[PDB]
């Protein structure tokens, strides 16, 4: 899946007078891809070790957790949470 | 739009439609998610912006990534696990 | 005691060895001979299953 256009809207944000490379660009996609596949897999078995049939802000709460080190763990928790309670909200 | 009530960039429902092609997913997972992507894609790309001595780089190469992802301990640990 | 002691001491270590992980992941971290700037359907497609009861 592509998501090079949402990556731009981030860098935009970060460093609004800085460009991006297309093989740069390419490699953020990549990653974004990755780390996506990673999350979902880990959510997915933990929906079915709880025999849950829909995945939740829960499972991701949980799989960020297993998967992230350290400091990042921690901040993607507060930043997942965050969006879920302006959106529930 | 539905990313902007959850205050983020990346494209929830989208990444809804991804979550179900790998039973429900409800749009928590899919706000939750958005929101991590968001962070580690902020998160190498503040780094890759600020990968020099003046801090200041023009246009963002494939080596200012790596000078992003390797040079933090924690990126360079998840890319790697990945 | 020194909030700037070992400054750079953790990089020059991670410099000291060639990482063959950032040469293969996603096709390499090498910057490429004509790497032109990224240019400029955009928006967000929703399934009717979003706002379904959780």
């Amino acid at each position: 899946e592509s998501y090079s256009i949402y990556v731009y809207k981030v860098l935009k944000q970060v460093h609004p007078d800085t460009g991006i490379s297309s093989k740069a660009m390419g490699i953020m996609n990549s990653f974004v891809n990755d780390i996506f596949e990673r999350i979902a897999g880990e959510a997915s078995r933990l929906a079915h070790y709880n025999k849950r049939s829909t995945i939740t802000s829960r499972e991701i709460q949980t799989a960020v957790r297993l998967l992230l080190p350290g400091e990042l763990a921690k901040h993607a928790v507060s930043e997942g949470t965050k969006a879920v309670t302006k959106y529930t909200s | 739009s539905r990313s902007q009530r959850a205050g983020l960039q990346f494209p929830v429902g989208r990444i809804h439609r991804h979550l179900k092609s790998r039973g429900r997913v409800g749009a928590t997972a899919a706000v939750y998610s958005a929101a991590i992507l968001e962070y580690l894609t902020a998160e190498v790309l503040e780094l890759a912006g600020n990968a020099s001595k003046d801090l200041k780089v023009k246009r963002i190469t494939p080596r200012h990534l790596q000078l992003a992802i390797r040079g933090d301990e924690e990126l360079d640990s998840l890319i790697k696990a990945t | 005691p020194r909030k700037t002691a070992g400054n750079r001491l953790s990089g020059l270590l991670e410099a000291e060895e060639e990482d063959e992980f950032y040469q293969t992941t996603y096709g390499g971290f090498t910057e490429e001979s004509g790497d032109d700037e990224y240019q400029g359907d955009t928006e967000d497609e929703v399934d009717s299953d979003f706002d379904i009861d959780e």
